[PDB]
């Protein structure tokens, strides 16, 4: 703050700016996917498909 | 949901099996001849004396 006081007066009260936190968590969830392929499927689709 | 369930293709193999019976035995030993005429004529001799 910056207020008005007379020249033969006193000094005004205290004042100081402030900082704040933000904290944005990364600990909880995750994006995933699966395949589930057999072992006969990956053999008879190697001598057939073009 | 298979990713190549409709692109896989059906291919045969070189295994033709001869099943029908088309043989020719008696034709195979008759000692063939090329007769270019209308009719074959020969002589048959009976008795009589």
């Amino acid at each position: 703050t910056a207020t008005g006081v007379a020249i033969t007066g006193s000094a005004p009260a205290a004042s100081m700016d402030a900082t704040l936190p933000a904290q944005l968590p990364i600990s909880a969830a995750s994006v995933q996917s699966t395949f589930t392929l057999n072992l006969k499927e990956i053999e008879e689709s190697k001598e057939q498909v073009t | 949901a298979k990713l190549n369930l409709a692109v896989l293709n059906n291919v045969f193999s070189e295994l033709l099996t001869q099943e029908i019976n088309r043989s020719a035995t008696f034709l195979g030993l008759l000692s063939k001849y090329p007769e270019r005429k209308s009719n074959i004529q020969w002589g048959v001799g009976m008795g009589g004396t």
